[PDB]
This record gives C-alpha cells, sequence and structure tokens, in this order.
RNA sequence: AACUAAUCCUAGCCCUAGCCCUACAAAUAUAAUUAUACUAUUAUAUAAAUCAAAACAUUUAUAAAAGUAUUGGAGA
RNA sequence: AAUUAUAUAACUUAUCUAUUUUAAGUUUGAAAUUUC
C-alpha cells in the first residue's frame, strides 16, 4: 500500500509476512508511519528545490546552446 | 515502615448512538490522530509452546480439595 | 522563481481537486462557512457611522474584538462562549503604573447535565453563561442543537450535536430504549432538527477524521479481472443477439 | 467573566482594512473583571433545606459561586429553565 | 532451521528448499536456437488473453445454451480463494 | 541505566546482593496463625551494613524475619508480638511487640508507629528509646527522639526497651 | 629557437521574465536499511538578543492624502 | 548606601472553598533608579 514516511514522502510500502497481527506486535508499531511536524520546512524546500532544478537545466541548456553558436 | 523502592520506579465520538468511530485499525499501525480500535480475540491456528501459558492448577482434573504433603 | 498563487491560495487548490472535490457537498458547506461568535468580551458597535467630536464630521466605524484564547479543555466541554483573555495589565487601571503579565481566568466548573434525546446525564465542563443558555434554548439537548458551532465553541457538543442529529435523523429505536412510546414524544419535540442521515454523520467531524472517513468510502477492492472479462464477454454476445 | 479594554488608541484602518497592532497596543485595561470582585447575585430555587437562607421550595437570590458551590453541589438549589418553571408552577397549582 | 532457547540449532526440514530438478531426457530445446530459424514477434501475454483464450470459449457456448448464471462463475474456473492451492498467485506463497 | 534495586519480590533472611530485608511492621501474622498474640525466638544477632543499630534475626513458626535489635536484645531469647489489649498489664519481655494499651506508664518502648498499620519508622537508630508519658484509654503519649511528644492510638505496636549500643545518643 | 613556464574557451553561473505545485530483486526506523513476535508509539509557548539611541533603562521600520495629523528617554 | 520596591511570599480584607451565623492594605524582596 502507500504510505507515508516520517520525512512526509508517499512511497509504495510492501507488506511483509508475521505470525502475530499488526496490534500484538509492538515491534511493527514501532516503526514510524508517521510525518513530524519539522517536515512543514521540508516540503517547501522540496517545492522550492523542484522550482530551483527547473532553472539549473534551463541554464545547463544555455550553456550548451553556446557551443551551437559558437560551432556554427 | 520504610518504604522499599524509588518513587520514579513506581507505577465523545465514540459515545455517539448508532455510528461506529473511525480507528487505525485500516491502517495497521497506530497514528496519533485516530482512534485507538478494540481488538477482538486473535486466533494463531496452531499453539506455540514459546508463547504458551501453562492452565491453572485448580482446573486440572487431578486437582483434589485435600492437601497431599510430599 | 516565483509561486503564482500565494501559500494561502495552496489551501484552495487542494479543496478544489483529489479526494476534497469528492467530498460530500453538505459537509464541505460545513468546513466553508465561517460564523463570527457571539460577542461576549466585547461590544460592537450599534452604529456604523458617527461625529468625530474634534472635526464634527461624520466618520465609517470599525469593530475591534478583544483577544480572547478559548483552550482546547474548552472543547471537551461546553462553555458559553466564554474564554482565557491572555494579556498584559496595568496595576489599578491607570496607564502610568507598572506593566505586569497577567491571565484572566473566568471561572469553570464540572457539571451534570441530563440529555432527553441520549436519555443519560453527562458530567460536563460548564460555566453560569452557558447555563443561561441551556434555559434560554428550552432544554440541554436543544441547546447543543440549536446553537451553532462557533457559539458552541467546543467539540464534545458539537459530537453531541452530531449524535443527537443522527439520532434524530434516523429515528433510531436506541433512544428511550423498551419505551417507544416515549421515543417518538422525543422525536416530536425535537423534530425541527431532524436531517437526512448522510448530513447528520459529517457533523462536527475532524479534517484527519473527514478524509480517512471519504478515502474509505471511495476505497474498493481490486475487481478480479475474470469476473470484469465475463461480464464484458456476456455483454458482447447479448449485444450480437440484438 | 473578564472585560477588557485596550490603553493605547490604535490608529484607524479606514472603510476596509485591518488596524496593525504595535507593542504599546498590546497592554490593556481591565474595566471590570468577577474574579476581583465578590460574587455577583444569582437566582435559584431551592430544592432542599440550607441553614438561615431559606427552606426549599422559595426562590433566593445568591452569590453565584456562594450559591452554586454551597446549595447547588450539595444539591439544595436548581436551576429555573423557562420549561420547569412553568412545569413546577402547574405543579404547584395541584399541589 | 530454528534456534532455540540454550543456543541449540534445530534443523526444520520443510523450511530447508528442495531442489525439484526436471527431467531433460526427451526435451528438444537446448540452450541456443538456430540462426535459420525465424525470430518471433514478441507478443507478451496478458490478462485479456488469457481470459479469452481460455474463458471466453466454455462461456460462449454456454452463453447460446443458456445454461449461465452468475452464481457459476467458479465454474468457468473462478477462484474464490487461493487457500487450498500450494501455489498463491496473491499473496505470494512460493519462492521462483 | 538506572534500575531500582529494591525490587526483591520473596522476603527472606538471606543477605540480598548485603541488604537485610527488615521488617518495621512488627506484627504480621506469619503463616498458619490468626491475628492473634504469638511469640518468635532470636535466633542471632547480626550487623546490619546499612543501619547503625545491630539487627536481630527474629524468628517463629514458619516465617524467619530481621527485625532491629534492642539494647538487651541477645541470641537465644524470645519476642512476644501480641494484638490484644491487655486488660491488666500484660507481662513485658524486653523486644516484645504490644500494643501501647497492655504497657504501663513509664516503660520504655522503640519502634513506635505514629498511626496504626503505618509501621515503624521512629526510634529504629542506636540508643532511642520512647518514653510512654501518659496512659488514657485508648490514647497514649509516646516522646520520639527528636523530643516531639505525640499522641496515637492504643492500637500502634510499640516494642519494649531502648535499641542497641546504649550509648550512641551519647557520642562525642 | 633555452630550461622552468606561458598560451586557449566553455565547465558552468548570475539577474529578471515566464511559471506555483499535484516527478529492478532485496532490505529498512528493531541497532533504520538485520526476510517473522521482544520494547508500544509523539514536535512546539510573544522569538529573543545582537543591533540603533555613538553607554544604557521605555523605546529601535522589517496610488494619492503624507512623511502630513499624531506618537516617542518629544530622541535614535 | 539612599530611595522606592502591587516578582513573589505572607498575614488583614476581599478572593476561592467550606460552613455558618490573585486584588486592595501592610510586610518582607524578584528587582528598579541614583550615588559610591
Amino acid at each position: 500500500a502507500w504510505r507515508r514516511d516520517i520525512f512526509g514522502r508517499i512511497v509504495w510500502h510492501k507488506f511483509k509476512q508475521w505470525p502475530i497481527p499488526w496490534y500484538l506486535n509492538k515491534r511493527y508499531n514501532r516503526r514510524r508511519f508517521f510525518a513530524m511536524p519539522y517536515v512543514d520546512r521540508f516540503i517547501r524546500l522540496r517545492i522550492e528545490k523542484h522550482a530551483r532544478i527547473e532553472a539549473r537545466k534551463r541554464s545547463l541548456q544555455k550553456k550548451k546552446e553556446k557551443i551551437l553558436h559558437a560551432k556554427f | 515502615a520504610y518504604e522499599w523502592g524509588v518513587r520514579s520506579t513506581r507505577k465523545r465520538v465514540y459515545e455517539i448512538p448508532g455510528l461506529e468511530p473511525i480507528t487505525y485499525e485500516g491502517k495497521k499501525h497506530f497514528v496519533p490522530w485516530l482512534a485507538r480500535p478494540i481488538f477482538p480475540p486473535w486466533e494463531r491456528g496452531w499453539n506455540d509452546p514459546r508463547f504458551h501459558r501453562a492452565a491453572p492448577i485448580h482446573e486440572q482434573t487431578l486437582y483434589k480439595e485435600e492437601p497431599c504433603y510430599i | 522563481p516565483l509561486h503564482r498563487y500565494p501559500v494561502h491560495l495552496w489551501q484552495k487548490l487542494r479543496l478544489r481537486q483529489g479526494i476534497c472535490a469528492r467530498l460530500p457537498a453538505h459537509f464541505l458547506r460545513s468546513l466553508e462557512e465561517e460564523r463570527t461568535p457571539t460577542p461576549v468580551h466585547y461590544k460592537p458597535h450599534g452604529t456604523k457611522f458617527k461625529i468625530n467630536p474634534k472635526n464634527g464630521q461624520r466618520e465609517r466605524v470599525e469593530d475591534v474584538p478583544i483577544p480572547v484564547h478559548y483552550p482546547p479543555e474548552s472543547q471537551q466541554g461546553l462553555w458559553g462562549g466564554e474564554g482565557l483573555i491572555l494579556g498584559y495589565r496595568y496595576a489599578n487601571n491607570d496607564k502610568l503604573s507598572k506593566r505586569v503579565k497577567k491571565v484572566w481566568k473566568p471561572q469553570l466548573f464540572t457539571r451534570e447535565l441530563y440529555s432527553e434525546i441520549l436519555d443519560k446525564k453527562f458530567t460536563v465542563t460548564v460555566t453560569m453563561r452557558t447555563l443561561d443558555l441551556i434555559d434560554e434554548a428550552y432544554g440541554f439537548d436543544f441547546y447543543i442543537l440549536k446553537t451553532p458551532k462557533e457559539d458552541l465553541g467546543s467539540k464534545f457538543g458539537m459530537d453531541l450535536k452530531r449524535g443527537m442529529l443522527l439520532r434524530l435523523a434516523r429515528q433510531d429505536p436506541h433512544l428511550h430504549p423498551e419505551n417507544p412510546e416515549r421515543r417518538a414524544a422525543i422525536y416530536d419535540k425535537y423534530r425541527s432538527f431532524v436531517i437526512p442521515e448522510a448530513e447528520a454523520e459529517w457533523v462536527g467531524l475532524t479534517l484527519e477524521e473527514a478524509l480517512e472517513k471519504q478515502r474509505l468510502l471511495e476505497e474498493k477492492d481490486p475487481v478480479p479481472l475474470f469476473k470484469v472479462y465475463v461480464e464484458e464477454l456476456v455483454q458482447r454476445l447479448q449485444e450480437q443477439v440484438l | 467573566t473578564v472585560i477588557v479594554e485596550r490603553w493605547w488608541k490604535v490608529p484607524l484602518a479606514g472603510e476596509g482594512r485591518k488596524p496593525h497592532l504595535h507593542r504599546r497596543h498590546r497592554v490593556y485595561k481591565l474595566v471590570e473583571d468577577t474574579k476581583h470582585r465578590p460574587k455577583d447575585n444569582l437566582e435559584l430555587i431551592l430544592t432542599q433545606s440550607v441553614d438561615e437562607i431559606g427552606v426549599r421550595g422559595d426562590l433566593v437570590s445568591v452569590k453565584k459561586s456562594v450559591g452554586r458551590n454551597k446549595l447547588l453541589s450539595q444539591g439544595l438549589a436548581v436551576y429555573a429553565s423557562p420549561e420547569n418553571r412553568k412545569l413546577f408552577e402547574e405543579e404547584k397549582s395541584l399541589r | 532451521g530454528i534456534y532455540t532457547s540454550d543456543r541449540k540449532f534445530v534443523q526444520i526440514k520443510e523450511m530447508v528448499p528442495e531442489f525439484v530438478v526436471p527431467d531433460l531426457t526427451g526435451f528438444k530445446l537446448k540452450p541456443y536456437v538456430n540462426y535459420r530459424a525465424p525470430a518471433g514477434i514478441d507478443t507478451p501475454l496478458t490478462a485479456k488473453a488469457l481470459f479469452q483464450e481460455t474463458v471466453a470459449p466454455a462461456i460462449e457456448k454456454d452463453f447460446k445454451e443458456g445454461t449461465f448464471d452468475a452464481n457459476n462463475l467458479e465454474k468457468y474456473g473462478f477462484e474464490p480463494t487461493q487457500e487450498g492451492k500450494l501455489f498463491q498467485l496473491y499473496p505470494k506463497n512460493f519462492p521462483r | 541505566k538506572f534500575v531500582s534495586w529494591k525490587s526483591r519480590t520473596k522476603y527472606t533472611v538471606k543477605p540480598v546482593k548485603n541488604y537485610r530485608m527488615i521488617d518495621f511492621l512488627r506484627f504480621r501474622p506469619e503463616k498458619e496463625k490468626a491475628p492473634e498474640p504469638f511469640e518468635e525466638k532470636v535466633v542471632v544477632v547480626r550487623y546490619d551494613p546499612c543501619r547503625s543499630a545491630d539487627i536481630a534475626l527474629v524468628a517463629g513458626g514458619s516465617r524467619k524475619r530481621w527485625i532491629i535489635a534492642t539494647e538487651n536484645m541477645k541470641a537465644g531469647d524470645t519476642i512476644l508480638n501480641s494484638n490484644h489489649i491487655g486488660r491488666m498489664a500484660v507481662a513485658a519481655q524486653e523486644g516484645d511487640a504490644h500494643p501501647l494499651g497492655a504497657l504501663p506508664v513509664g516503660t520504655l518502648i522503640n519502634n513506635v508507629e505514629s498511626e496504626p498499620g503505618r509501621g515503624a519508622q521512629y526510634i529504629r537508630a542506636a540508643g532511642t528509646c520512647g518514653v510512654l508519658l501518659r496512659k488514657v484509654n485508648g490514647t497514649a503519649i509516646i516522646q520520639l527522639p527528636s523530643k516531639r511528644q505525640m499522641q496515637v492510638l492504643e492500637s500502634c505496636t510499640a516494642t519494649v526497651g531502648r535499641v542497641s549500643n546504649v550509648n550512641h545518643n551519647q557520642r562525642v
């Protein structure tokens, strides 16, 4: 199933075989599938980072375009 | 008498009628923002000695009211 | 870069797309609508225009609500709009005196009230103002149902409202068990608040609860492709027969 | 109930804006607080007998907590709603 | 195997994999194929193709005869549960 | 990493890794006895590392339990523990546990409890003795080592005699 | 015509514009990345100060009307 | 030190509680200001 990790990302969680149910398994409950409040800052950075990535590739493309103009 | 044992180590939505509160049972893991489910008895399907517990003495067929001193 | 829509519009965009759009309209309206709580610690201006004494000119007026802090404990009780006013005080109420940090606490109490709809006596944190409102509302059950969420100012009260609305809506026999004649009287007494069962279910539900409920409502076990193809084959064969 | 008013006049925001509060605008004056006052009077009906405040069945005006903490808490007094008030007089009429 | 209390190893026969080796006698397929043999265009099998090849003929015959009902979906090959089969499609209970 | 060491489930007379579990509720009915007066034997007067006074092992019936030793407690002595409130003066052997009602005024006592059932908490140090200043009906006055005179119900248990090391309070 | 050296042009970036976003297996929060039980499972109070007032103390920003009326150790 | 010292703390009165016939004073001082 799709689950949210402690980093705020949504990732597919593959289920594991256990002899006891989840509620009787404290260790499985010990595993954290919830995001902490401080991840809100990270989420904004991810959106900004994605926007930054688009800018960087465009800058990278511009440098490659210089080669086209320079060669021809 | 002196008390032995440091004190440090010493030990709504549900009430609404006609509806059942949502719980993280579907999630299969605890989350603070969902209600704690009430779980019915679990059935392993086989006997595990490591987790098996001996039956009480009184329920034994050989239990006798008279005390036998050995 | 820069976000075309401000951060506050991010919430609106999320509500307009995904499971939030699929949420029931009645519940969506309840969340979207915001109603100002009845003033308690401040008096709104009676008139919208006044003559300034200095210039003798009519000027439009504005209302400044006093800041009031409502602790979560109020969400577990039934407060009649009273709240903790946190701020600074001047000793003896003269500006020439020292400033002291002050927390003003309305006197709070825990008392028991009987609910006819639920036929149970609930021990609740309540203030004297709420008791007057209950009498003005013509009953504790009436007060919970009549009072809006903001004026009620209690999650516990909202939970009672959902239960009362759900109880009234369903004509549930659980009301006053083994007294069918008495059950009808309670429904007739509070008949004004009868509403569709769907709406009553979502009254007072938290956002996390609402999203999970809608997710559960729309969750569907995967359809075995055998069944899907069997119906498709039969439909195609039946269509061919036509 | 506590009522407070800002000491410092806040510049008017006009027709459709919100004034921006400042540090001196954060200081408030206490016009009235029930805590400093003695308990205000409250109207209640004695459902039992209490010493030297009357007898069961009478309507007495007593200070809110003083009446509430002693009479109502023990159960001596009760609140008089409009519905039970009309019922009580009808019951008293039949009495 | 399982390590029980007292630090003693106890091998479990069931958990020990057994290599099922097929008989290659009479089998005409070898590691390599002729360059003389033309290659076949890849046609990955799908549920639609599998259902059409196996399940469709039975229903088509039954539909014309009229001996079709919803209750008998298992008759045409539906499995209500994977329990009872040594190899369960979901959840997978066998190794590669 | 701090775990309480006072976690022994079973009361024992053997030193515990050593700590010997002391009993400050003198009249605890031992096995195979009704809540009636019972007698015990002082097996040995041992040394307690965790207490200034020396502890004397007192055993009766099928139960053996450590207790504080009085001034004249010695090995082989017999110690009586009675719950009955004597109509007349009850025979007093130093170290015996008796209700304040049983004892007469002026008898030195130790290991007294402020409230019935509380257990001995004062006069547990070496050389400390409580004097029964006054006795009336069900109330008695006992002078604690702090010199604070307290009035308690006669149900409270008092052990006759002073604590061992009679000259501990006189140390210079 | 000498050794050490030197020579080069893009690697890429920067500012605005535009634009919100909705981009294998196996193992893992236990001791993370240890294929199955242990042990239940959980962040955060005005932001302050520095700083300015040449120190320091209330105090110190974070379309036009207009830097006007006002406020302020009436001073920054 | 001088001067104040509604941090708090106490008492008195309210307060809040029982019965039943923090604020305002004052005091300590968390401190503040000035001088040494």
